[PDB]
This record gives C-alpha cells, structure tokens and sequence, in this order.
C-alpha cells in the first residue's frame, strides 16, 4: 500500500481501478448519467 | 455491459404497444369508455409481466 | 352554428394557465405532454425549433416554456425502498427505518 | 416503498391567437333576411 | 420559349438529410425510419420543365422563382404557388387561374399565408395533409451538388389538404425522387445532425448500423 494516496491502495491497484471503467447508481441523490432507469 | 444492456432493454419495451391503442396508459384512459380500457390494458399489464 | 367533420375541432378554445413553480413535484401539461416531476432551470439549447427532448432511451427529459420560451428540465419526484431493521420481537419492539 | 408532493397542475398555454368574433357583431349593416349570409370560422381559439 | 433542354443525370453523394422531428438530442445516435434520397443516387439533373412525375416526397436543389404543384392542371382542383417574392415569400391554394407560363423572374379559397454563391436546398414532402417544407441555404464553390454534409431545417408545415402528384419551377434545376430507407444520425452537444449512414448502401454501412457506432473493430459480425 502507497500511504500518500487518500485510499491507500498499491501503485498496480490503482491503474486496475483508472482503466476498469463503471456503471452503478448507489449514489445518494444521483442527457444522463449512465443511471437512466431509475426513473 | 452483460448487466447494463440487461437494464436499457427493460426500461425500452415500455415504448412497445402489444397490439394497444398506444403505450401510455393515461392516453388508453381517456380516448376510450371504462369497459373497453380493460381489455386494452390488460395487453400492456400482460407483456409487461 | 357548429360542426365536427372528419378532421379536428381546430377552431377551438382559450385554455388557461398556471405559472410556472420550479422546485416542486407538480404534475403538468405543457403543450400537450403530460407527467410528473420537478421542473428546474437548464443548459442545453433547443435549437430554434425543437420543443421536446429525450434521452438516450427516450423520456421527455426537457420542454421549454411554451410562452416564454426557456428550456426547463424535467427531474423525477423521490421514490425507493423502505426497510426496518428489528433488534427481534423478542427483546424490544423499537425499530429503525 | 416511498412517494408524492405532487400538488399545482401547472397547465401550458399564455399567449395565443383570438377568435373573429365580435367582428360578427359591431359592425354597422346587417343582411336583410332576403340576403340570410353565411360567414363560417375555423382553426382559431374561439372564445365564448 | 423554353429557354433550354431537358434531362441528364448526377449522383446524389451525402446530400439531402433533414432534421426528422422536433425532439431534441444530444450526443446521441439515433436509428430513425424516414423517407430520405439514397446516398450516392441519381439526379435527373433537368435545365425548361416538363410536368415533373412528382412522387412519394421530391427533393430540388437550384444554386446560383417559386413553384406549383397539383394532381391536375390549370384552376379545376387543387394546387399551390410557393412564390419568393422578396418583400415577402408569399403562398397561397385554391384553383389557380395562372398560365401555361406564369412566366416570372381561381376559384374556391381555402388556404393562404405569407410572411453568385448559393446552395439553394429542398425538400417537398407531403404526409397527412401537412405538406411539409425543409430548407437550408450555404453559400458554394463549384457547380454539381458541391459535395459535402448539411442537414436541412424544417421551416413550414401548410397544414392544406391537396393531394399534389405533379410539378413545376416557374422562372441549377436538380430534382432526386425520396424512398424509404433506414439511416443512423448523430446529433453534437447541441442537438445539430453532424453526420450519418445509409443502412443498405455498402456491407461496412450496415454493421455499423447493428453495433450503432461510427467506428467498428476487427471481426467477423453477423448482419443480416
């Protein structure tokens, strides 16, 4: 683990979560973010 | 993706008539007598299910 | 001395308002599209013709002021789960949602 | 599950284009019943 | 007397794309179903006018005065007069006393209105009484439809009833018949038609319309 970063995660994990890209919603409030069947 | 394409293809055969006067429940409600939009509703609710 | 032909009623009639409110689950009429929702400001620019909009799924996302013309921007009212958390019957019968 | 506020019906029209009438009405002559006339509208908000 | 001949023929590259509908969109790439020419077609590039076969929507370029229309001829039936006239570009339907040259450059009413480089477009097609009207007006550089990509913008709607099946210019003169196709339009960050595909012009113009992308990858795809 690198203990500068603010999530302290290794130099490799850290290009493994930069190059997965995403497509969740659990955000708490939220043309559209991915996110579009909510409604 | 396997889960994103599942998603958009729910939240689109909404759009999709099923042989109904239109898709928007509102529109069959008005355009039509209360005991003709029971059968034209129950094409929707039976293709949503 | 009236008539309905095959073709509409186009004559027909004054409607009247509302004003508009912003901020606030309303139901609405704009134009003739219908729904529920809270209708805020925007940013995007209906070209000089476009009413509408539509997303990449098709949901009326936008219309502008039919009469003052300004885009607003359809937002959904509030909906989710409700879920209580029991310590057991048994012990209390206080919860949490 | 939750909702529901939905309470005003904000409605669409404010600015729109009047019926001819009253220009049925004020002006000077008028047909003499051997000359009925007929004048029909159409396509305008007609206001009763 | 004619001022001219009368028929040839030019192809139709990207040219002739109008905007289908009102409803906005943005960054987006939609799949519509419309009456557009097909891409790389046939102009009968014509320069006099005969009573032009007018079909199922007609398009008309002219770069360098109005039009008429009617089933049948002179005032007997139905008809139109779409007639730039500076001051204003008036209109007008009824039977129409006009003549067999109106040259330039009656009956029953019941419609009217009013109100060196130049690509002049247009598209005329007619659904459900709404005669529509599409336009868009560049400036230009060459002589035979200057390729390139421009999208036409509706501008009228004549809400009349005339069931039109023939035509002709008043006093450049292109003239492509419409079919129905199938296309893929992309829309920018502000709603404007920045390219598109025809679904059945090439093999490669038809897996793009399957995986909805202006830009395919190596493989081997099943398309039809």
């Amino acid at each position: 683990p690198d203990p500068s970063k603010p999530s302290k995660r290794s130099p490799i994990e850290d290009l493994l979560f930069n190059k997965v890209t995403l497509a969740d919603a659990g955000f708490i409030k939220q043309r559209d973010l991915i996110c579009a069947q909510k409604f | 993706n396997h889960n994103a394409q599942a998603l958009n293809t729910l939240v689109k055969q909404l759009s999709s008539k099923f042989g109904a006067i239109s898709s928007v429940l509102n529109d069959i409600l008005s355009r039509l007598d209360p005991p003709e939009a029971e059968v034209q509703i129950d094409r929707l609710i039976t293709g949503r299910l | 001395s009236f008539e309905l032909l095959h073709a509409p009623a186009t004559v027909c009639g004054p409607k009247k308002s509302t004003n508009l409110v912003k901020n606030k689950c309303v139901n609405f009429n704009f134009n003739g599209l219908t729904g529920t929702g809270v209708l805020t400001k925007s940013n995007k620019k209906f070209l000089p013709f476009q009413q509408f909009g539509r997303d990449i799924v098709d949901t009326t996302d936008a219309v502008r002021d039919p009469q003052t013309l300004e885009i607003l921007d359809i937002t959904p009212c509030s909906f989710g789960g409700v879920s209580v958390i029991t310590p057991g019957t048994n012990t209390s019968n206080q919860v949490a949602v | 599950n939750f909702r529901q506020p939905t309470e005003s019906i904000v409605r669409f029209p404010n600015v729109t284009n009047l019926c001819p009438f009253h220009e049925v009405f004020n002006a000077t002559r008028f047909a003499s019943v051997y000359a009925w006339n007929r004048t029909r509208i159409s396509n305008c908000v007609a206001d009763y | 007397n004619l001022i001219t001949t009368t028929q040839s023929y030019t192809n139709s590259f990207t040219r002739g794309v109008y905007y289908p509908d009102k409803v906005f969109r943005s960054s987006v790439l939609h799949l519509t179903q419309d009456l557009f020419l097909p891409f790389f077609s046939n102009v009968t590039w014509f320069h006099d006018n005969p009573v032009l076969p007018f079909n199922d929507g007609v398009y008309f370029a002219s770069t360098e005065r109005g039009w008429i229309f009617g089933t049948t001829l002179d005032s007997k039936t139905q008809s139109l007069l779409i007639v730039n006239n500076a001051t204003n570009v008036f209109i007008k339907v009824c039977e129409f006393q006009f003549c067999n040259d109106p040259f330039l450059d009656a009956n029953n009413c019941t419609f009217e209105y009013v109100s060196f480089k130049n690509l002049r477009e247009f598209v005329f097609k007619n659904i459900d009484g709404y005669f529509k009207i599409y336009s868009k007006h560049t400036p230009i550089i060459g002589r035979d439809f200057p390729q390139g990509f421009s999208a036409l913008e509706p501008l009228v709607d004549l809400p009349i009833g005339i069931n039109i099946t023939r035509f002709q210019t008043l006093l450049d003169y292109y003239v492509g018949y419409l079919q129905p196709r199938t296309f893929l339009l992309k829309y920018n960050e502000n709603g404007t038609i920045t390219d598109a595909v025809d679904c059945a012009l090439d093999p490669l113009s038809e897996t793009k319309c399957t995986l909805k992308s202006f830009t395919v990858e190596k493989g081997i795809y099943q398309t039809s």
